[PDB]
């Protein structure tokens, strides 16, 4: 196990919530797939602080607020799926574009 | 010899500007008849 | 009539492909972010070739 | 070393002032927490004038700058929620919602907006970045029960959160191509090879940097969060949150890559030939008021990024005066667009018609700020372009200056479609307010803070360019550091 | 041009979008002529 | 001297014009704004004759009214006002007609607190296009006129007021842009940054750089002074105004973009002038031939003369590309007199409209036989068109074709087909001004006088603003030298300062 | 599928041809102790900013999922109908 193998996982762990941002239409596998995005980049940056630089580790440092932020990104993002099927009584992302043009 | 600008605009710029005063006082057709009104080209 | 319908025509031509140029791009934006997130993704691969060379 | 960050500690507190007091006095505490939010932004906006003469020191272990270009941003951050409390003093008490609630999530934008400006590490960049971002999203749906703010405060979500992860994985990439090193000066020193991981790294931290300040390829989140947002959300972010993009772009393409340099004033010229044709052809198919002033928004943010990609002393110094000017624009026009969504339902264009004998304060307010979003003489936005110009003269860039004076002509058109329906129009040709204005009052909740932020508003639109020359000084110091 | 053919000595019959055209390129024509012989002919 | 006199002249107006929604006693109509607007409007042309018939000081090449105030160190632009030449003549024929406009605005009562605003806005604005010795400023003042005189015509106007606006709003300042371009151009060339007009004309310019400079300010001055490709916004802009806006529109507004092909374009681009005269003149002749049988060809009357200023301002274009001290001489008469003929003539249209109400002039015949000093002022200003001698309309034309061919600039068979084809419109004119004054007030056959045009008669108030405009009219036509004795020292150097270029 | 397949030829050919610096050092000397040394001496300013974003999203993510059942045919006031949660600018068409 070498860093090029930590990065290549998460270069594609980051490229599989990419294609589940565009793909899902289901509004919270949309936010499921951020949060596979939101690991994609602590993959790529502890890798990143336990092969460079890991006698004063920065990246797990900065590895925990990207867990706090996607921690409260969730939550903020959940109220935002419960605020919409209370007035829009389904959970679908091809029904919401109501504001086309 | 030539007749310069400076000394008759000097004389006939109060004479200019009292007969403004006055004519306006003095005017017909803008307020008895009156026909366009308040838009003054439609 | 050369006057009010050629030399006229084309300031009325400058105005006219850019009000339907606005009416083109308007249909750029059609709601469902899946799409709005897809023209993010594909830019960021375009300025990774364009900058490269 | 805790002195440098003062402006925004003094928001801390009294952002858990009117906190404690929505639950200890219960929507009672309406009437005064606005106005102790005002002194507590008023109190932050003049502890910034003793750190003015300070010479740049570098606080909290190399974490936080107190230059004179952190503290002229923290300035317009706390400028934009000073003008926005003073709107949504009734906008927000008229939904039924709570007003304590409301000034919450919108001074923790103010204070993440506002430590953007300082910031020079990686981790407080994104933290900074984040609660901006994630405090945005909750005011953009904040009335909750419309299906037009619920889709915009999604479509914000799920943009937002995903362009904060493109953020992430460049700037996780600069902690890697680096030897550690968080910080954007130790970045620096590091990395000047130009290779291909510092592109990448450069393209991905661009798609978030470059989302605050809605460039065309990553703008497509505004006009539909503008319309369905609150419109002192739609206010907030289209000069607070707009300017901490702003404020982070010159702070760290600068900072993190003064090696790589002619690669991402490449692109953000493509940035801004985009979103000056597109944030001003687009806004001319608009009918929605809060609409026309989104794709302006896009547009007004390619003249800004006209002095950014030029790289001089001026250059520099010409998107800092036009920013300082925009929230005088941007706040005067927002201003009257809820001063009439606030008597009259439905504010959109062609129904503004038959104006200026009902309303001639919100016609002279809306005019002079539309005016000037047009820069016609002698107003501030006027002045704001002549110096985005003449510094876009100064060092090459012949087509992106001529480019935008072309569309500041197309700008004028959409402008001035505004003028038309308010003033042009006679009284046989309005549609809503045909004899239904509700004869306006200035003794109403609320309103006297939304008059005052018109009147000086407009003031600061109407004589900021003839009276610059302070302000050029004010902003030609902001300047000398930055590399 | 039915405004421009009002009851007066105008409206001769030549209005139609053919003749617009075969007007434009010997008016137009004479202008540029003129303008290509001015940088020639004057010095 | 010491006291500053054309930044207040520029800057009493604009002041003045905040008064104007503090008036009191808005009892109906707006009576004592019109009397404020008037009262501000003579007393700020006292101030233009107080500072020229005590400190102008002519005969004299140069500023004499330079006040250089400093205003952004950081850009380089100040406040740097004078009059030298080709501004003071302009300067006080602005301060002349703007007074009459605010008197010819009497009959306005739609909206009267935003009419005597705009019209002061543009009385502040418009002396500042000639008086400021500067790039970024005379740039804020020329489109200084660009938002008053959108709402001049959008508010008070004919019909397809709203089509004539906003092709005008997009014509201008579309062109405008090219000042800046040209602007900025001219004052980064070398090493020093000043954006005044004095060290930009004293500055040395490449030849191939100074031929986009030429075609910038051609494009853009092209637009105002109305030459025939760039031309079609005027007839719309021009044909729907009512009588006191287009005082401004074709007296004043035309005269900045003739003033500044003299200042901007010979004096500081001597080289590029030399190289591009002979289409000017090109241009100059095919803009009379051009405007005056489409003047012919049309029937509403205010589209009629409206098309007439534009066949007078090609009289400018053969006297500035014609190198001569006459020939100048006649390019700046042509501009002061046009102005004077053309506020009068355009005066009279929406005093002829004010009791018809139809401008077709077909339904028009024997308006003559019901009033009759309108038909008295009517003809007497459309003679004044004519370059009839014994008014300023002849010798502005006659100076031109004397000025023209005996210039030693062009050739002998390029002389004299200018001059023939010049000509053509001392025989054009007459053919649709007198038809036009047949066609209305000529004849037996009047209207049907019980629908449309139930009124008829004659305000001493519209006789006095004929008979003071027709003073400088007839006055410079019985002694020209009475107007070029301000301008004979400073036309002297703007022709000798191209005399050093010409062998090219 | 295609720009997912596109950043992933993107990223591997960035990861394999980036030289990276690694340090052959011991790591994590009890990696417990030199992350809390690091929430208050370089990353202080962080952590204090993570508490006014939580408290944030507790203040916003309540008041965007509870339920209106203090008065939801609430009437406040009224220049023109405003309907009580939702923005005054109401929908219509052009």
């Amino acid at each position: 196990m070498q860093l090029t193998y930590v990065l290549i996982l998460a270069a594609l762990l980051f490229c599989i919530g990419i294609y589940g941002l565009v793909t899902s239409r289901n509004a919270v596998r949309v936010l499921m797939s951020i949060e596979l995005l939101l690991n994609a980049v602590n993959l790529n940056l502890i890798g990143f602080a336990n092969y460079l630089d890991g006698q004063q580790i920065k990246g797990q440092v900065f590895a925990v607020f990207v867990i706090t932020v996607a921690a409260a990104e969730a939550a903020v993002g959940l109220a935002i799926i419960l605020a919409i099927y209370r007035n829009r009584d389904t959970v679908d992302m091809e029904k919401f574009n109501l504001l086309k043009w | 010899a030539v007749i310069s600008v400076k000394p008759i605009l000097l004389a006939m710029t109060p004479v200019f500007i009292l007969l403004c005063l006055f004519f306006g006082t003095r005017n017909g057709f803008y307020d008895t008849d009156q026909y366009h009104g308040n838009g003054s080209a439609h | 009539e050369v006057d009010y319908n050629v030399v006229d025509g084309v300031v009325n031509l400058t105005g006219f492909v850019t009000m339907v140029t606005g009416e083109g791009l308007k249909y750029l934006q059609n709601g469902r972010a899946q799409f709005y997130a897809l023209i993010v993704l594909l830019a960021v691969l375009g300025f990774v070739i364009f900058s490269v060379q | 070393n805790a002195g440098t960050i003062l402006p925004e500690t003094i928001l801390i507190v009294t952002l858990l002032v009117v906190l404690l007091a929505d639950l200890i006095q219960g929507r009672q505490a309406d009437r005064w927490t606005p106005y102790f939010a005002i002194v507590g932004l008023g109190g932050a906006i003049a502890t910034m004038i003793p750190l003015w003469t300070q010479p740049a020191t570098i606080s909290f272990f190399g974490s936080f700058i107190s230059d004179h270009l952190s503290l002229f941003f923290r300035g317009l951050i706390a400028l934009s929620a000073l003008g926005t409390i003073l709107m949504s003093i009734r906008y927000v008490e008229q939904t039924g919602s709570s007003l304590g609630e409301f000034m919450t999530i919108l001074l923790t934008a103010t204070v993440g907006g506002m430590f953007i400006a300082g910031a020079q590490e990686l981790v407080f960049i994104f933290v900074a970045l984040e609660t901006l971002s994630i405090a945005s999203y909750l005011l953009t749906g904040y009335t909750k029960r419309d299906s037009r703010s619920n889709e915009a405060a999604l479509k914000y979500l799920l943009i937002g959160a995903a362009s904060s992860a493109i953020f992430l994985y460049g700037s996780s990439l600069l902690y890697g191509l680096s030897g550690g090193h968080t910080q954007l000066p130790a970045i620096a020193q590091a990395l000047s090879s130009e290779s291909l991981g510092l592109v990448v790294a450069l393209v991905f931290v661009i798609a978030g940097i470059s989302f605050k300040i809605s460039a065309v390829p990553f703008h497509q989140w505004t006009p539909d969060v503008y319309e369905g947002a609150p419109t002192p959300v739609v206010a907030f972010l289209s000069v607070g949150s707009k300017a901490a993009g702003f404020a982070l772009a010159i702070r760290f393409l600068t900072l993190a890559f003064p090696s790589v340099t002619d690669q991402w004033q490449l692109i953000f010229t493509v940035l801004a030939i985009l979103s000056m044709i597109l944030g001003n052809v687009v806004a001319l198919a608009q009918t929605s008021m809060k609409r026309m002033l989104a794709y302006s928004s896009i547009g007004q943010a390619g003249f800004v990024m006209i002095g950014f990609v030029v790289g001089t002393e001026a250059g520099y110094a010409s998107m800092l005066f036009y920013l300082l000017v925009y929230l005088f624009m941007n706040l005067g026009a927002f201003t009257c667009v809820i001063l009439f969504s606030l008597r009259t339902g439905t504010d959109q264009i062609s129904e503004y018609a038959g104006l200026y004998q009902k309303d001639p304060l919100l016609t002279l307010g809306l005019s002079l700020c539309l005016l000037s979003l047009g820069g016609i003489p002698p107003l501030a936005g006027f002045f704001g372009k002549i110096y985005l110009f003449w510094a876009g003269w100064q060092a090459g860039a012949y087509g992106l200056v001529l480019l935008g004076l072309l569309t500041s002509v197309i700008s004028i058109y959409y402008y001035i479609r505004v003028v038309k329906m308010m003033v042009v129009k006679e009284p046989q040709e309005m549609s809503e307010a045909v004899r239904n204005y509700p004869e306006v009052s200035w003794s109403s909740f609320g309103l006297r803070p939304l008059q005052v932020g018109l009147v000086m508003t407009v003031i600061a639109t109407s004589l900021a360019g003839i009276l610059a020359n302070p302000l050029f000084n004010l902003v030609n110091t902001a300047v000398w550091d930055v590399p | 041009a039915t405004d421009f053919n009002r009851g007066i000595m105008k409206f001769d019959g030549a209005d139609s979008p053919a003749m617009i055209a075969i007007s434009a390129v010997l008016i137009l024509g004479f202008i540029a002529g003129l303008i290509w012989w001015a940088l020639h002919t004057a010095y | 001297s010491t006291f500053p006199w054309l930044t207040t002249i520029i800057l009493f107006p604009i002041v003045a014009a905040l008064a104007i929604p503090f008036i009191p006693d808005p009892t109906g109509k707006g009576r004592p704004i019109r009397w404020y607007a008037l009262a501000v409007g003579l007393i700020d042309f006292a101030l233009i004759v107080y500072a020229f018939t005590n400190f102008y000081d002519l005969n004299t090449p140069g500023m004499q009214l330079w006040e250089s105030y400093d205003w952004i160190p950081e850009i380089g632009l100040r406040w740097s006002v004078g009059a030298d030449g080709l501004s003071m003549p302009l300067i006080l024929l602005t301060g002349f007609i703007t007074t009459l406009a605010i008197l010819a605005a009497w009959p306005v009562t739609l909206k009267p607190r935003l009419f005597y605003f705009l019209m002061l806005a543009m009385y502040g604005g418009q002396i500042a296009v000639f008086a400021v010795q500067d790039m970024l400023v005379f740039f804020l003042a020329w489109e200084l006129e660009l938002i008053p005189v959108y709402l001049l015509l959008a508010i008070w106007g004919g019909h397809k007021r709203q089509y004539a606006a906003t092709k005008f709003i997009l014509y201008t300042a579309g062109s405008s842009l090219f000042i800046l371009v040209a602007g900025l151009a001219m004052a980064f060339y070398g090493d020093t940054v000043s954006f005044d007009m004095q060290t930009l004309a004293a500055k040395d310019y490449a030849l191939g750089f100074q031929l986009l400079v030429y075609a910038g300010f051609l494009v853009a001055y092209g637009v105002k002074l109305p030459i025939v490709p760039l031309h079609t916004w005027l007839p719309d802009a021009h044909g729907e105004a009512t009588a006191p806006v287009h005082m401004l529109l074709a007296g004043i507004l035309l005269k900045m973009g003739g003033y500044a092909l003299i200042r901007m374009n010979v004096d500081m681009l001597p080289a590029a002038h030399a190289k591009f005269a002979p289409v000017l003149v090109i241009l100059g002749v095919v803009n009379i031939i051009y405007a005056a049988l489409t003047s012919y060809a049309q029937r509403n009357l205010k589209r009629k003369i409206a098309y007439s200023s534009i066949s007078h301002i090609g009289f400018v274009l053969i006297g500035i590309a014609s190198f001569t001290n006459l020939g100048m001489s006649g390019a700046v008469l042509q501009m002061v007199s046009h102005g004077l003929i053309g506020a009068s003539l355009f005066f009279l249209v929406g005093a002829t409209y004010d009791r018809t109400h139809t401008l077709i002039l077909e339904e028009m015949g024997g308006v003559g036989q019901k009033m009759k000093k309108i038909f008295a002022m009517f003809t007497a200003c459309s003679l004044a068109s004519l370059a009839l001698p014994g008014m300023s309309g002849f010798v502005a034309e006659l100076m031109v074709f004397i000025g023209f061919a005996t210039s030693d600039a062009y050739s002998l068979p390029f002389r004299v087909i200018v001059v023939f084809l010049a000509a053509v419109g001392v025989i054009l004119t007459p053919i649709y001004l007198l038809s036009m004054l047949r066609e209305i007030f000529y004849g037996p056959e009047n209207k049907e006088l019980v629908e449309h045009e139930a009124l008829v008669d004659a305000e001493p108030r519209e006789v006095f603003i004929i008979a003071c405009l027709l003073v400088p009219i007839i006055g410079i036509g019985l002694y020209p030298k009475l107007l070029t004795q301000i301008y004979d020292a400073t036309t002297g150097q703007v022709i000798a300062r191209a005399r050093e270029v010409l062998p090219t | 599928a295609v720009v997912s397949l596109g950043v992933f030829a993107l990223l591997t050919k960035m990861i394999l041809q980036t030289p990276w610096q690694l340090s052959s050092v011991p790591p994590t000397p009890d990696s417990i102790t030199t992350i809390g040394q690091h929430f208050f001496s370089d990353f202080l300013l962080p952590f204090e900013l993570a508490s006014v974003l939580l408290l944030m999203a507790l203040i916003g993510a309540v008041v965007l999922a509870r339920r209106e059942l203090v008065l939801e045919p609430e009437p406040i006031l009224g220049e023109e109908v405003v309907p009580p949660l939702e923005l005054p600018e109401r929908p219509r068409e052009p």
